[PDB]
């Protein structure tokens, strides 16, 4: 049986609402942080994580429910980012050059993305239509691409000659490659280091929140030009001092789980769903 | 002080003539065989 997708819930505009539920999600779900380790760095403690689940608690969290995780920066963490938590929370911190591998791990963790493999070496790959990337991650992925005609033969490069390969993304740790739709490619990525799948985009991933800590809103989630909406969960906070930025996620948690969601959460920590 | 004067050769009496050695200089050319199982040799692979 299906869950009953294919019914209708009729409902009514006359029934009294019931009452809050914030203490229920509270007791029930987990909140969770993921804070670069410069945080620790200026933080310059060890007993702050203790410190900080102890106001949560104040806050309305039972103990065992907010969980610190940390990361090098954020290339570093877009390599994989497991978010393996229930409430995420992705604090990142804004500096020039990293507009768009920012951008990239917004992309990826705040959609949900259906991924399927990709064997390079052997066959070429199209991309569907408007929701279809090529997602590549690893140590050094440096993706050379080379469109074929409807001959098989290149356009603007042979695909014997690698070095005709037009270069696409360079040395990033994560990359989310758009191509024109409907054209056979040769692709030639350094397999050794890094593993490259073609994802479609389902709907939105609307449990992880991301707030970024320094400059102007740039996290353009939406690979197309024409469209660069701003989603509630991509909040931006101006800081100077990391304890003051944690002090406002304290504080203001309720409002920020308010905004996100629960339901939305998968089984596997893994930020897409392999579908082989 | 003797019959035999010039004669044309080199005699075995002292070949070195103070010579630490006599050397020689050139390329040297070889296609010997040579076992690579490393190849594993079906990769020409027609991609499609
Ligand atoms: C739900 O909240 C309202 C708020 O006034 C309260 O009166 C009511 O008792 C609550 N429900 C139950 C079952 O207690
Ligand atoms: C990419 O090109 C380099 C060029 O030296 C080659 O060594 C490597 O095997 C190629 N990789 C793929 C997946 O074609
Ligand atoms: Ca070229
Ligand atoms: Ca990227
Ligand atoms: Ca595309
Ligand atoms: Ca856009």
């Amino acid at each position: 049986q299906n869950y009953g997708l294919n019914i209708p819930i009729t409902g009514s505009m006359d029934t009294v609402y019931s009452n809050s539920t914030r203490e229920e999600v509270f007791l029930t779900s987990t909140l969770c942080l993921y804070y670069p380790t410069e945080a620790s760095t200026q933080i310059s403690d060890g007993e702050w994580k203790d410190s900080l689940s102890q106001m949560f608690l104040i806050k309305g969290w039972p103990t065992g429910s907010v969980y610190f995780k940390e990361y090098s920066n954020i290339v570093d963490f877009s390599v994989d980012p497991q978010l393996y938590c229930d409430y995420n929370l992705v604090l990142m911190k804004y500096d020039q050059s990293l507009e768009l591998d920012m951008s990239e791990l917004a992309d990826l963790i705040l959609n949900e993305w259906l991924c399927n493999p990709m064997d390079i070496t052997l066959y070429y790959y199209q991309q569907s239509g408007e929701s279809n990337k090529w997602i590549s991650m690893g140590s050094s992925c440096t993706v050379k691409v080379c469109p074929l005609n409807t001959q098989t033969l290149g356009i603007g490069c042979q695909t014997t000659n690698v070095d005709s390969f037009e270069t696409v993304a360079e040395n990033e740790k994560l990359a989310i490659v758009d191509v024109v739709d409907g054209i056979n490619h040769k692709i030639n990525l350094t397999t050794t280091t890094c593993t490259i799948r073609n994802c479609k985009k389902l709907g939105p991933r609307e449990n992880v929140a991301v707030i970024q800590v320094g400059g102007a809103n740039i996290l353009d989630i939406t690979a197309d030009p024409t469209t660069n909406p701003q989603i509630e969960r991509m909040m931006r906070v101006n800081w100077k001092r990391w304890w003051q930025v944690f002090y406002t996620i304290v504080d203001y948690i309720n409002q920020i789980v308010q905004v996100m969601s629960k339901r939305s959460r998968s089984l596997n920590s893994a930020a897409f769903y392999y579908r082989v | 002080r003797t019959r035999t004067v010039n004669l044309y050769g080199l005699p075995a009496a002292n070949p070195n003539n103070g010579n630490e050695y006599y050397e020689i200089s050139g390329r040297f050319s070889l296609i010997s065989l040579v076992p690579t199982n490393d190849d594993y040799q079906t990769p020409i692979m027609n991609s499609v």
